[PDB]
């Protein structure tokens, strides 16, 4: 039994190296009777003629495995495709030595394909590690629209989703298209200062020139790119201080040939014990069935720890890709590509030199540039946020407390519009109260300026399925905070699990619960049989798109509760209270903090039962906002000294 | 699972023994589907109380299904599943002819024929990119054959078929336009695969 | 399994690669234990994600354990573990002497000496039965040496020993009376390179 392997090369000289390497491999092994044989063929220009060349010689001979290399001149995924298809027809394993494209990782297209070199997509992994090293969280994924960009983005998103994080935004750059300036203009607005690029040489050069035009290469920014973006045309126009990376061996054909023949021989020896070896198809013509042993040969070849190779230990993952690697990190320091570290496979190891960031700084920059002018959204809640009309001169009535203290007021832009339906005019008013006083204290403590505006639709916000679609989208202050119109929510927003997945909540600044308001006392909580057996006799309702809606919708035990509620929800809390007092609605379920104040001030109404959902009000921010801790600390401090007691006494008597 | 000709008999019976589900959606090739159904029969997973659904990958040459397939297996195919080879050839020829006719009536000239292996084109010619787009949106004999950019069929008239008592693949429902036309108001179950009776 | 010398090796290897339990209990002789552990090491069932437990039978000379035994093996033995030979001989002679002393205290005389194999005393010789009954329950140096009617040690204090990283039989826990005390609040697990792994 003579086990023959084959190779398709280009240089006509590396085939002699492959013959030498296979001869050495034959000189060392368990058995020496298999008489390992080798054959080789040079590359052909025509792809169809190339595939026919694979069918002849290689396939015609009794070959067990095929190796394929790539000519030095970059031609991308064009040369190994025909041999991969032809050998995958018979499930004959094909080992790639220099190709880097991720299209060959898809086992649906290329069935029997393994590679000894990681693809371009795997680079994203090291980026994650770097993001762990420097604690960067806000990133932008500027990736091409081709398969490579989609694969890199998908892998990075998978890694990020394994952890608790998410990329700020991705930007699809269509290959070969000029004017990428729109994407850079969009990315300049965002808070993230870490730019990640995945594109070819021409695309990388184009985006580098466009970013130089937009001055996005200055101080504070961080650029992380791949191998294709620090070579060829890209390196010429690349801005200084970018951090790229490159594989250690990369193009050392001889190392990848020796390391491949060693593992192939080890695999052959390993599976030869079980025998049941089926001879190869012996020619494309005269056979239409796959080689039966082929699948098992590939399966045993994938799990083969050949830890004596030129390029280190060889191991393959579930998709037939070389598990580990070593990436050298490159910095463009004064037009020179200097090495500053080596990625062992799980952690980057910095040994010598110092990273020079693009702005010229010698100190690690944080990955965000939080602005000073802060847009803050708020809603109209009577005990917390009083909204009053401003006089014709642009400021509203001056007022003082009963004790004799000046009431601080700010200017806000609310939905006041004479036109019916939606708000069609944002006429300014003046806002004050508990939340605005807290906001003023917070802004004084944290040294930032603010612009306060009211929510567009008068709702707190729950995610709901968008019309003519199947996905759910947020609305209200929730939607405006997530979209970007507002940067912080200072309002009585109830903390709950649904909102905490997308919004970051500070420490609660007001503990409260949910209670029931009726006319001025035969209701005990939400467990009374009348409230468990809905009917026209006792009607109960809440505010649409609020925390109570979410609470009842997320309860399996209270489905009928929400079913009855859905028929009578109200636009706002104030109109619901007015309807209840006027004997148009029987019971109104709402927060204790507001309901108790309404019952105390306006009287003629009573709160019944004990609080059945204890929660707190919190300042809402975008996910992973850098200044969450600040605010939380301040809130805790306000609880400690005297501030929340004074705010309670002054506003909610 | 880990199916295949012969393979590792174990580690499938143990896993299939503790799956507590009344309806199962399986994805596997024809031989793998046969092995999985045989193992499930040995695992007490077929018969009434267990409904199987598979894509076309499990179905092979629907003219005659293997005996290992359990009665009540449900799948979804295209409308042309019951057509003959000649009818399918006619439909493909009609698709190409209508695409060429649309190209001719748009540009006022017949489509340019292709070449051969020598002198590979490289960048797709604008004429090719227009003939392809014209070939994409084509409707023939009521049924629409619009092709997605990926190359498959978008919004086709799909039929949900199932294996009957007499082990013959027959249509059970249609899809047409986003609306299901099921001929069984209640899904039937049959005495098949009731060797221990307790499986009922 | 077979676990015999020079037999089917594909069968054991195939079966051992199909198990995925995190806790494995084995029962075999010393040589069979070594064969099984070598195969499991080949089958990747030795790393920190697999804990093995064996009774006394799989163990051999506790002073010199073989290299096939994985680190983290657990077994349970009596107090005779780590005792010297002379101490064991003294304990046995003490048990017999205390039995004879109890017999003398009860009946005022020593039990009759044993006969010889060139005879068959059919009669049960109730004196000898009384001596045996006295020999059953006996305590010495604060340790219980009661014997079950089946001729084995009943309710003895036992120690649970484990093979630490230094490849020595360290004692982990004890079984005084019906209660268990163990040294380690959490079970350590070492990598295949004898590198302490901590579960994330
Ligand atoms: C071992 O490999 C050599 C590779 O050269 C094979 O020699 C080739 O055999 C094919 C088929 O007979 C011929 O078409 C080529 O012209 C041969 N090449 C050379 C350089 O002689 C040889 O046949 C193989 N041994 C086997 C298959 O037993
Ligand atoms: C890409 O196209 C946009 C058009 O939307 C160009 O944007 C204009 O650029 C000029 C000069 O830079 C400005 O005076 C205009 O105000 C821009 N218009 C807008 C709407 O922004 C942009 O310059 C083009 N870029 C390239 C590289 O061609
Ligand atoms: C690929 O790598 C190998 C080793 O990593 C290189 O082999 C070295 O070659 C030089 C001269 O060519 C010798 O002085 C060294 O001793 C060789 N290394 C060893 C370990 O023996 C080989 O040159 C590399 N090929 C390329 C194209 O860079
Ligand atoms: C990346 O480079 C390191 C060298 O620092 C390689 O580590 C070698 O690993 C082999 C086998 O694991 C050992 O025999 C060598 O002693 C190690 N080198 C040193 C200096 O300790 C590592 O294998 C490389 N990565 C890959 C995927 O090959
Ligand atoms: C609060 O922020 C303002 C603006 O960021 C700070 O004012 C700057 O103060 C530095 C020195 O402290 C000056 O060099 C800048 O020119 C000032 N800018 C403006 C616009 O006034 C202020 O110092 C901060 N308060 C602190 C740090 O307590
Ligand atoms: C949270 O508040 C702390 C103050 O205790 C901030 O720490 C200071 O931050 C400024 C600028 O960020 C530095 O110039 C100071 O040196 C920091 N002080 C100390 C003692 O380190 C912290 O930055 C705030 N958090 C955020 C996200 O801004
Ligand atoms: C099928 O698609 C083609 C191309 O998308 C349509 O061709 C267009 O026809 C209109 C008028 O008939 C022209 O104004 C467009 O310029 C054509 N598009 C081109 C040339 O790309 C064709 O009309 C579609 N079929 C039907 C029945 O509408
Ligand atoms: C071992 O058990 C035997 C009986 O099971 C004990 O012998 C008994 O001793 C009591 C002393 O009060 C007598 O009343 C009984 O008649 C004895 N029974 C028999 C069968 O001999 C004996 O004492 C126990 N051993 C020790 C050391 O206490
Ligand atoms: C090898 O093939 C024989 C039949 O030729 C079969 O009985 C046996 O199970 C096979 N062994 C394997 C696949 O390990
Ligand atoms: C609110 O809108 C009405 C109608 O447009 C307008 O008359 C009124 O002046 C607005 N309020 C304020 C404070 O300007
Ligand atoms: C909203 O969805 C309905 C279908 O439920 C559709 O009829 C209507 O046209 C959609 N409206 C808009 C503005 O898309």
């Amino acid at each position: 039994k003579i086990v023959n392997i084959g190779a398709v090369l280009s240089t006509r000289k590396h085939e002699q190296m492959f013959r030498e390497a296979v001869n050495q491999a034959n000189k060392r092994h368990g058995s020496w009777k298999i008489q390992l044989n080798a054959t080789s063929v040079t590359h052909k220009p025509n792809a169809i003629q190339m595939a026919l060349s694979v069918c002849e010689d290689l396939i015609s001979s009794q070959v067990y495995a095929i190796l394929v290399s790539h000519p030095p001149t970059p031609n991308d995924h064009f040369t190994p495709t025909p041999v991969s298809y032809t050998a995958g027809f018979y499930r004959i394993p094909v080992l790639g030595l220099t190709t880097r494209m991720s299209i060959y990782s898809d086992k649906s297209i290329h069935l029997s394909f393994l590679r000894t070199v990681p693809p371009y997509s795997h680079q994203s992994s090291v980026w994650f590690e770097m993001m762990r090293v420097y604690n960067w969280n806000h990133i932008i994924l500027l990736v091409s629209d081709d398969h490579e960009g989609r694969a890199a983005q998908k892998r990075l998103e998978t890694l990020l989703e394994e952890r608790e994080s998410k990329a700020e935004k991705v930007l699809q750059f269509d290959p070969g298209t000029k004017n990428v300036t729109a994407l850079l203009m969009e990315a300049r607005e965002l808070e993230a200062r870490v730019i990640i690029l995945s594109a070819s040489e021409d695309d990388a050069a184009t985006v580098y020139r466009a970013a130089a035009m937009l001055n996005m290469t200055g101080s504070g920014y961080v650029w992380l790119v791949g191998e294709r973006e620090i070579s060829g045309n890209a390196l010429r126009y690349a801005p200084d201080g970018i951090i790229g990376l490159q594989l250690i061996n990369g193009k050392n054909e001889s190392a990848h040939i020796s390391d491949a023949v060693g593992v192939v021989a080890q695999a052959v020896h390993e599976l030869l014990e079980k025998e049941n070896i089926t001879d190869p198809p012996r020619g494309c013509v005269g056979n239409t069935n796959i080689w039966k042993t082929g699948p098992l040969f590939k399966r045993v070849l994938m799990s083969s720890k050949y830890a004596d190779g030129v390029t280190g230990r060889v191991e393959f993952n579930e998709d037939g890709d070389r598990k580990f690697a070593n990436y050298s990190i490159m910095n463009l320091q004064n037009r020179k590509l200097v090495q500053v570290g080596i990625y062992n496979g799980t952690h980057v190891i910095p040994n010598d030199r110092k990273i020079i960031w693009p702005g010229g700084e010698t100190e690690k920059p944080r990955g965000y540039q939080m602005s000073t002018r802060l847009k803050i959204v708020t809603i109209h809640q009577e005990p917390f946020v009083y909204v009053k009309p401003t006089m014709s001169d642009g400021t509203c009535k001056e007022e003082f407390t009963v004790n004799g203290d000046p009431v601080k007021k700010v200017i806000c832009t609310g939905p006041n519009d004479t036109s019916p339906g939606s708000p069609r005019h944002t006429v300014p008013q003046c806002c004050y109260g508990f939340c605005i006083d807290l906001l003023i204290k917070l802004a004084r403590t944290m040294n930032f300026t603010y612009e306060v505006h009211l929510v567009a639709d008068g709702k707190f916000g729950t995610q709901e399925r968008v019309n003519n679609s199947n996905k759910k989208e947020w609305n209200g202050m929730m939607g405006e905070l997530l979209s970007g119109q507002a940067d912080m929510i200072v309002a009585p927003l109830t903390i709950n699990n649904e909102r905490a997945q997308y919004i970051e909540f500070s420490k609660p600044f007001k503990y409260q619960g949910l209670t029931i308001l009726v006319k001025k006392e035969r209701i005990t909580g939400i467990n009374d049989p009348r409230l468990r057996n809905p009917s026209d006799k006792f009607i109960y309702a809440t505010v649409k798109q609020s925390s109570v809606d979410i609470y009842f919708r997320r309860q399996v035990e209270l489905s009928t509760m929400y079913r009855h509620m859905e028929k009578h929800n109200y636009e706002s809390a104030a109109e619901a209270i007015q309807a209840v007092r006027d004997n148009k609605l029987h019971a109104f379920i709402w927060d204790s903090a507001v309901l108790e104040f309404e019952a105390s001030q306006k009287c003629d109404l009573v709160t019944t039962g004990e609080l059945f959902f204890r929660s707190g009000f919190g300042i809402g921010m975008r996910k992973d906002s850098p200044w969450k801790q600040n605010v939380s600390l301040s809130i805790l401090k306000s609880h400690e000294n005297g501030f929340m007691e004074d705010l309670d006494k002054t506003w909610v008597r | 699972l880990e199916l295949g000709p012969g393979g590792p008999r174990a580690r499938t019976q143990r896993l299939l023994r503790q799956v507590d589900a009344p309806v199962l959606v399986a994805y596997c090739s024809r031989e793998e589907a046969e092995v999985l159904f045989a193992e499930a029969a040995q695992a007490g997973l077929v018969g009434p109380g267990h409904v199987w659904l598979v894509p076309n990958l499990a179905l092979g040459s629907t003219d005659a299904p293997p005996a290992a397939f359990p009665v009540g297996l449900i799948s979804v195919v295209t409308e042309s599943w019951r057509l003959s080879l000649r009818q399918k050839v006619r439909d493909g020829v009609a698709i190409l002819a209508l695409g060429a006719h649309s190209y001719r009536r748009q540009y006022g000239t017949l489509p340019a024929p292709a070449g051969d292996c020598r002198s590979h084109p490289g960048p797709v010619s604008p004429a090719r990119e227009a003939f392809y787009r014209h070939l994409l949106n084509v409707t023939w004999e009521g049924r629409d054959f619009s092709f997605s950019p990926g190359g498959y069929l978008v919004r086709p008239t799909m039929v949900v078929i199932a294996l009957n008592r007499h082990r013959l693949w027959e249509m059970v429902g249609r899809w047409d336009h986003g609306v299901l036309y099921m001929k069984y108001p209640v899904w039937p179950r049959y005495s098949t695969s009731l060797q221990p009776v307790v499986d009922s």
